């Protein structure tokens, strides 16, 4: 039989919907060496790259779409025995430019995760590729040119006995895309930041091993002659002074097998290494379980007097600095029956209740 | 009139390009590529170019996504040239592309002698929700350029792209930008250096 | 974040479901020749090999659903000016043997159908398979070997 | 292919036309809308030919054969019919796209969206003569026009 | 005073007329029609004109019917001549007609030493429900040009009038325009020519 | 600045006085009645006037009582005269009485080189319901001249007085007035007739 084929539902604009089995488009295939060190890119391409080669059920719907309203899910499965642990790194930014940095600092910014396959069996995270709209396109992507890193923060405490692979596996849910926009409101009630304040590489031993990790984040983070800089943290430094509850995020990128207990505080940098009433300021304990990798650490509005600098100038010594700092105390010793370091990897997430002040005219170094 | 109106806000300075210096006589000019921050001098002329990294520049260049009002502060020096000697003059223009096709969206003219000053502004504005992308494939979109020509490099010394967010200014997404490098007597710091 | 992914939906076992056009699983081009003749094979094919080299919506999906419990619509777009006319015939058998004839006789029998391009701007008609059954597969297909014959049973009356 | 980058007039040899509508539409640098052509058969009824239209695209080849992977409409037209309107509703687009191109531009790197128009089958008669097919952008529904184009001197 | 109001909005250039080359040193002036976009220079004097086609003037020769503010701005350059040795004025006009009996709409006298800028507007307003049809014979209706002059055209170079429609602006009806025709160094593309 | 501020609306000219021509170097003046329309120059001096007859001019003729703000231009051209070399000034001064004992309304004192603009405004009002008849006996209403001073005669050309109604401006009563006669290269007509 004839019909009128100007009234067929050929022109269906909906998203891409269904199961997980429906909406997966691509699997990509990272390695992880046997022997990889911290800083190291394992995987780095275009995020439409990622579909080239594929036949997964979704695959031919993604590419045809026009709109999607739905976020990018992201699964990677990999795990390691208890005994050793790293901590890998996917991200997503929106773009790059000619020899671009890939340091763990320069790629958190803007949609992460980070995970230790140790004691992660699996890790997923969805993501809006495009952040400042509802909607997005395999088209819009191609050509707004969206990367995807993929880095590995620490390296393997202890070495597999071969090489491995993470399996990335890249679909479609239907949670709402949000998008994340920054604006110049002097008092914000959620400012995201994903600053990464520093990797804490702890020695195993009896030494008494103390780290500071300056709040003037500011003014990006240092290099040899030059500094990186993420978007969030150049726009935090608009601004003269400022505070907020501060939420970091503090992770495990080591084994389990490898034990210690950090006792994290506020306080100024004159304070000494040597001296040894860290615990008369008030403090939290930080014990990893074998199973936790990963705390969130919050200072409240009590922990400071005033708002401090966002940027300080790098001369300045721990002597005369009037800006408060982070300290991170091992409360006893570093220990475990295998050898390697306890690295502890902390990232301020963003501030609640952020308060700036002022105009920051600049300064150019980091520290 | 000779009692002037009140300047304000912080406008922090982002690129100069200073002119090329003796015996080089001939028409000149330079484009600041005002998001993006890169001067481009015209053929082999050689312009003294810096972009410095006040927290404008850096959110400017490390930012992906851009909307709202921009206010530039062009200033303009100045070599030691007696005023009745002065023919000097500067053009400038803004423009969204480089190609011969494109017009301009604004020019301006100024011949004051010795040193000068042009505030001007410009919304960024685009496709994505009025969200631009400087220089993307994805829907045309261009960038800001700002075209500056001196006609007397000998008088014009150098150009100072001051600028300055307005409140209504809004970014999104971050970009992987490679590591920012740090950093004539118009200057205390420059002064001190020639008796030192 | 970790979760379980034993209680995943990766186990969706749905038939091909949706619009026209995210069920479509492909296309195929058949020639008519200007000057055809009556009992004239135009195409004739397994109906699996319809799928070989085709990349719309639904074409990873029909290879790899194990059943199926809807019919295979196909629809044929072919015109031609109200002065001519001929008569066209899509047909589908569930199998063949040897050196088999394709006279519209043999062919009719099962699911066909029968049109004139000259009064019918198309044709669309519907059809299952497996006939002793409520279900069937891209698998069931291919190695039964069902078998599709596009045959002309009159031709061009004016080229 | 036709583009949807309208603005800017429409081509000649070292010269380009103009009407106001199209030189208002290009006031403003970005746009979007419904739009709705209005496809009209200029052939005779006997030159029988079935078409399809899309918004997708300039990247797309010629001898790319999933064009229907892509939404679509199909556009057969009867004896007694001569004229149907394609509608192409807001979520056949992301974003909004320029008024302008560069004339300069491939088709492989343009970023705005084009409207394929795509023989489904075949184009026949008994008669010979070309499948003649006019299409005209009748207006933009909910029309939204953003910023302000300085311009660009050509058409396509 | 030196502390200058900021300047904003996109205005497109429309009309420049450079003025006669060397040895031409006679008063000499050019008319430009603003809404037809036409540039008549007076007498037999050689000087070079051109209309561009931003989306303004290819509004302003289409619409039939127009009604609204459109805000002008005439740039003048600007050749290398010494401050102490300008003597160059630039008197404008604006008029309905371009008869002898019709007086001017406004005047405007300039004597700035190598360049000068001049903002000004004028509402567009007519019979037809405010809308105007520029030189129609219905009601006599009329244009508006802007007669320029310049004291010394071997000191101003040249004129360029950039427009911009106020948001008031309306046109209607259609006009069938022939094919418009596609496009010194006071310019960034001008110095590359010139050393190539 | 050199930026400026956007002009408007229309003013239509009604008084031009040329300077007198060489070789009369010394001081002079001129006094424009701004109401009735009269151009007194000083002693026998003999500046070339004319009062044009726009609508302004033949309402402010014509229209017994008054009342209300009139917004005046006064242009100042411009002789070809080296800027360096420039020593003309221009005093003007707003008046009621043309009589020794009275005082000015308004005093401005301009030396722009070349040529120059001084907007202001004054606001007619009078003791019959705030009507004034100029020069009236009744009430000993007064007008309003506008004493003009050119210190250097050779180098100021022209003096030009273009007005405007403010929209609160009011007539009433007629005068009967005789019948109205009818109508240096500062102008396109007077270039085209200097070669012809």
């Amino acid at each position: 039989m004839e019909q009128n084929l100007f009234a067929l539902s050929l022109d269906d604009t909906s998203s891409v919907r269904g199961s997980l089995l429906d909406t997966k488009f691509a699997q990509t295939r990272v390695l992880l060496s046997k022997a990889m060190a911290g800083g190291d890119v394992l995987l780095d391409e275009y995020l439409y790259d990622v579909v080239n080669g594929q036949d997964f059920r979704a695959t031919v719907a993604f590419l045809r779409t026009h709109v999607i309203t739905g976020k990018i899910k992201v699964t990677a499965t990999t795990n390691i025995s208890d005994n050793s642990g790293c901590c890998l790194m996917l991200a997503i930014n929106s773009g790059v430019r000619g020899k671009y940095s890939t340091d763990v600092y320069t790629i958190c910014s803007q949609d992460s995760m980070t995970w230790n396959p140790g004691c992660k069996k699996n890790f997923s995270f969805t993501f809006n590729p495009n952040p400042c709209g509802d909607s997005w396109s395999a088209e819009m992507i191609s050509r707004s040119r969206v990367r995807m890193t993929v880095i590995c923060v620490s390296g393997w405490t202890l070495s597999p006995t071969t090489d491995v692979i993470a399996k990335l596996d890249w679909s479609i849910v239907n949670e709402k895309c949000e998008p994340t926009i920054y604006h110049l409101a002097d008092c914000q009630n959620w400012l995201p930041l994903n600053r990464w304040m520093g990797k804490l590489t702890f020695p195993q031993g009896v030494t008494s091993e103390v780290r500071r990790m300056p709040l003037s984040i500011g003014g990006g983070a240092g290099a040899t002659q030059a500094f990186l800089a993420n978007m969030p943290n150049s726009w935090i430094s608009m601004w003269r002074y400022f505070r907020g509850e501060l939420h970091f995020e503090v992770t495990k990128m080591s084994s389990p097998y490898i034990k210690a207990t950090v006792t994290f505080l506020i306080a100024f940098g004159n304070l000494s290494d040597a001296f040894g009433f860290y615990e008369s300021f008030p403090h939290r304990i930080v014990q990893f379980a074998e199973v936790e990798e990963k705390c969130t650490l919050v200072f409240s509005q009590q922990e400071f007097v005033t708002a401090w600098s966002t940027q300080v100038n790098p001369r300045t010594t721990l002597e005369a600095d009037g800006c408060p700092y982070l300290y991170a105390i091992i409360h006893d010793s570093t220990t475990g029956t295998i050898s390697g370091d306890f690295n502890l990897g902390v990232k301020l997430v963003g501030i609640k209740d952020f308060c700036g002040i002022g105009s920051n005219p600049g300064i150019d170094g980091s520290r | 009139g000779p009692v002037c109106a009140e300047a304000s806000d912080v406008y922090s300075p982002c690129m100069i390009a200073s002119t090329p210096p003796a015996p080089f006589s001939d028409v000149t000019a330079v484009t600041f590529d005002l998001i993006n921050g890169k001067i481009t001098p015209v053929g082999d002329d050689n312009w003294n170019t810096h972009i410095y990294n006040p927290p404008i520049m850096n959110v400017l260049r490390t930012a992906a996504w851009k909307s709202g009002t921009i206010h530039v502060q062009l200033n303009v020096r100045g070599a030691g040239v007696k005023r009745a000697d002065w023919d000097g003059q500067v053009f400038v223009y803004l423009r969204q592309s480089m190609n011969p096709e494109s017009y301009d969206a604004r020019t301006f003219v100024i011949s004051q002698p010795g040193s000068a000053m042009l505030n001007f502004s410009f919304d960024i504005i685009g496709p994505n929700s009025g969200f631009e992308f400087a220089e993307s494939p994805w829907a045309n979109q261009t960038t800001w350029y700002l075209e500056c020509v001196a006609t007397n490099p000998r008088q014009i010394q150098q150009f100072e792209v001051n600028m300055r967010f307005d409140p209504n200014f809004r970014v999104a997404g971050n970009i992987l930008m490679p590591p920012f490098p740090l950093s004539l007597k118009f200057r205390f710091r420059d002064i001190e250096r020639s008796k030192r």
